[PDB]
């Protein structure tokens, strides 16, 4: 599939 | 107590027990106070992993269901199993979308979190759209309108390199590509967001937001994927 | 209906829903002998089910032991560790009951007897990883199951057989990690590796890959343990 | 320590 945002805040 | 519930979410996160983590953060959200950025992150991580597991299982089993035309017993089993996973997936999404509508969007007191939650609303309606089949039209239009509102706010309120603005553009392009089968629009949105960020970065002598590097990589790589 | 539960276990496997898969293969077992295929389904399912809990347990146990100057947090870590540990023990107990009630008694061929007795050693070893008055009995059960499997495998399987190699691997881990007996662990691993070396020349490409994958793990532990 | 995967 497409890549979607892993919504990661480091 | 909220701090107990938040501490438990952090334990669950380390243990990769995301169903536990999500239950804790649902409970915190339902107390009705605006979430801290820490709590917002915990909520988002938990449910992204809870729903992601079901979405991955759904795709595999739906593919098998398609592949087994002519195998009467196997296809019925695959169908029933796909329906069971899909029921979990719809229940997770509806839980998240209820939290967003009852608590998270209304209590958002700064633009950043407003965009974050409207994006999340776009995301979880998109996940419903991945499995819906008329019913689907309304689900698609709820996703698009949530994304569109977030997008407009992010253009007025956030720099091009802001990771929430970039992650919104990424997911909104995926919505156009995968849900609306509108690959030209998807590529336009993704490329414009990447280009605006690069332009900003080319005017800066300091590093920008560290989380945006990852999102820009995925924007670029979707464009490559979508143009084979 | 066994064939329906098996086909459902296979869907669950593809879906990476290992709790579902394990429930299916448990029900298949509570019929009464498993194919080569059904045996690997049961094994794969429970290995992943218990594996998730072992991983969580290690992380939370580490938080529990490291936390200082935060008594409520430490207590929360202890209680969460205990909850995970209860799941883990319940999984091991279920597997060990299937082995005792159905799988080991009905195993007609040496291949399946070694497979199931190794499995018995494994799930008692997983109990031993967490056991702080029951530990001695758990360890004795693990050792005895491994030894029973070891003796059958030495008589009835080629040294390159992946199950014989995998048994030697896990039994060496038992000696190193559970019995704190690094010399016995190294001996078991080195001899199994060297017995297999002798005969790799005879294997097909696929069987060669099968055997050498486990041999690499044996060498990797030997390297770790002797540094 | 490494232990055995499945086959």
């Amino acid at each position: 599939r497409s890549y979607s945002s892993p919504d990661i805040t480091q | 107590d909220k701090n107990e519930l938040v501490q438990k979410a952090k334990l669950a996160e380390q243990a990769e027990r995301y169903d536990d983590m999500a239950a804790c953060m649902k409970s915190v959200t339902e107390q009705g106070a605006e979430l801290s950025n820490e709590e917002r992150n915990l909520l988002s991580v938990a449910y992204k992993n809870v729903v992601g597991a079901r979405r991955s299982s759904w795709r595999v089993v739906s593919s098998i269901e398609q592949k087994t035309e002519g195998a009467e017993k196997k296809q019925q089993m695959a169908r029933e199993y796909r329906e069971k996973i899909e029921t979990e997936l719809r229940d997770i999404c509806n839980d998240v979308l209820s939290l967003l509508e009852k608590f998270l969007i209304p209590n958002a007191s700064q633009a950043e979190s407003k965009v974050f939650y409207l994006k999340m609303k776009g995301d979880y309606y998109r996940y419903l759209a991945e499995v819906a089949a008329g019913d689907k039209k309304g689900i698609v239009d709820q996703s698009q309108q949530a994304y569109q509102e977030a997008f407009e706010i992010s253009k007025k309120e956030m720099q091009p390199t802001h990771p929430i603005r970039l992650g919104l553009a990424l997911n909104f392009s995926v919505f156009y590509y995968e849900i609306l089968n509108s690959p030209e629009k998807a590529c336009s949105l993704a490329k414009t967001a990447f280009d605006e960020a690069i332009a900003e970065l080319d005017t800066l002598s300091e590093e920008s937001y560290k989380d945006s590097t990852l999102i820009m990589q995925l924007l670029r790589d979707n464009l490559t994927l979508w143009t084979s």
